[PDB]
Protein backbone atom coordinates (compact mmCIF):
# COMPACT_ATOMS: atom_id res chain seq x y z
CA UNK A 1 0.00 0.00 0.00
CA UNK A 2 3.00 2.32 -0.10
CA UNK A 3 4.82 2.04 -3.42
CA UNK A 4 4.67 4.68 -6.08
CA UNK A 5 2.73 3.41 -9.13
CA UNK A 6 5.23 2.04 -11.62
CA UNK A 7 4.76 3.16 -15.20
CA UNK A 8 6.74 1.36 -17.88
CA UNK A 9 5.77 2.21 -21.50
CA UNK A 10 4.71 5.22 -23.49
CA UNK A 11 4.83 4.90 -27.21
CA UNK A 12 3.58 7.90 -29.25
CA UNK A 13 1.58 6.16 -31.94
CA UNK A 14 2.35 8.30 -34.99
CA UNK A 15 1.96 7.98 -38.75
CA UNK A 16 2.74 10.44 -41.49
CA UNK A 17 0.18 11.62 -44.05
CA UNK A 18 0.14 12.21 -47.78
CA UNK A 19 -1.04 14.50 -50.56
CA UNK A 20 -2.43 12.42 -53.50
CA UNK A 21 -1.47 15.49 -55.58
CA UNK A 22 2.28 15.71 -55.32
CA UNK A 23 2.86 15.15 -59.01
CA UNK A 24 1.63 18.73 -59.39
CA UNK A 25 4.64 19.99 -57.44
CA UNK A 26 5.67 23.18 -59.22
CA UNK A 27 8.19 25.42 -57.48
CA UNK A 28 8.91 29.08 -58.18
CA UNK A 29 10.92 32.04 -56.87
CA UNK A 30 7.98 34.05 -55.39
CA UNK A 31 8.33 37.29 -57.33
CA UNK A 32 5.55 39.47 -58.69
CA UNK A 33 1.97 39.73 -57.54
CA UNK A 34 -0.09 38.84 -60.62
CA UNK A 35 0.55 36.16 -63.25
CA UNK A 36 -1.35 35.54 -66.45
CA UNK A 37 -1.29 33.76 -69.77
CA UNK A 38 -3.01 33.91 -73.08
CA UNK A 39 -4.10 32.12 -76.22
CA UNK A 40 -4.92 33.01 -79.80
CA UNK A 41 -8.42 33.29 -81.24
CA UNK A 42 -9.05 31.25 -84.39
CA UNK A 43 -8.94 32.80 -87.88
CA UNK A 44 -10.72 30.55 -90.38
CA UNK A 45 -9.50 30.68 -94.01
CA UNK A 46 -11.17 32.58 -96.76
CA UNK A 47 -12.51 32.34 -100.29
CA UNK A 48 -10.02 33.84 -102.72
CA UNK A 49 -12.43 35.86 -104.85
CA UNK A 50 -9.59 37.51 -106.78
CA UNK A 51 -11.87 39.92 -108.67
CA UNK B 1 -34.75 -12.75 -136.71
CA UNK B 2 -33.06 -11.98 -140.01
CA UNK B 3 -29.42 -12.72 -140.75
CA UNK B 4 -28.25 -9.20 -141.62
CA UNK B 5 -28.57 -8.24 -137.94
CA UNK B 6 -24.89 -9.24 -137.82
CA UNK B 7 -24.21 -6.00 -139.70
CA UNK B 8 -26.04 -3.87 -137.14
CA UNK B 9 -23.68 -2.22 -134.67
CA UNK B 10 -24.05 -1.69 -130.92
CA UNK B 11 -21.86 0.81 -129.14
CA UNK B 12 -21.03 0.48 -125.44
CA UNK B 13 -22.78 3.16 -123.46
CA UNK B 14 -21.12 5.68 -121.19
CA UNK B 15 -21.78 7.02 -117.71
CA UNK B 16 -19.55 9.94 -116.83
CA UNK B 17 -19.23 12.77 -114.33
CA UNK B 18 -17.27 16.00 -114.66
CA UNK B 19 -15.85 17.84 -111.66
CA UNK B 20 -13.84 20.89 -112.59
CA UNK B 21 -11.95 23.39 -110.48
CA UNK B 22 -11.42 23.46 -106.74
CA UNK B 23 -10.91 26.43 -104.46
CA UNK B 24 -7.75 28.35 -103.81
CA UNK B 25 -8.08 29.42 -100.21
CA UNK B 26 -5.75 31.74 -98.37
CA UNK B 27 -5.25 33.10 -94.89
CA UNK B 28 -3.02 35.95 -93.82
CA UNK B 29 -1.74 37.64 -90.71
CA UNK B 30 -0.20 40.95 -89.84
CA UNK B 31 2.34 41.10 -87.01
CA UNK B 32 3.67 44.36 -85.67
CA UNK B 33 6.79 45.82 -84.08
CA UNK B 34 5.43 48.60 -81.84
CA UNK B 35 1.84 48.07 -80.68
CA UNK B 36 2.49 44.49 -79.63
CA UNK B 37 5.46 45.78 -77.62
CA UNK B 38 3.11 47.99 -75.61
CA UNK B 39 1.85 44.66 -74.32
CA UNK B 40 4.11 41.59 -73.89
CA UNK B 41 6.40 42.86 -71.13
CA UNK B 42 9.01 40.16 -71.90
CA UNK B 43 10.65 39.88 -75.32
CA UNK B 44 11.02 36.08 -75.34
CA UNK B 45 7.27 35.72 -74.88
CA UNK B 46 6.83 37.99 -77.91
CA UNK B 47 9.01 35.60 -79.93
CA UNK B 48 6.95 32.67 -78.61
CA UNK B 49 3.86 34.67 -79.62
CA UNK B 50 5.31 35.03 -83.11
CA UNK B 51 5.79 31.34 -83.73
Amino acid sequence: KYLFPKINETLLIDIALGNRFNWLAKEQDFIGQYSEEYVIMDTVPINMDLS
Amino acid sequence: KNEELMLKRNYPRMATKLYGNGIVKKQKFTLNNNDTRFNFQTLADATNYAL
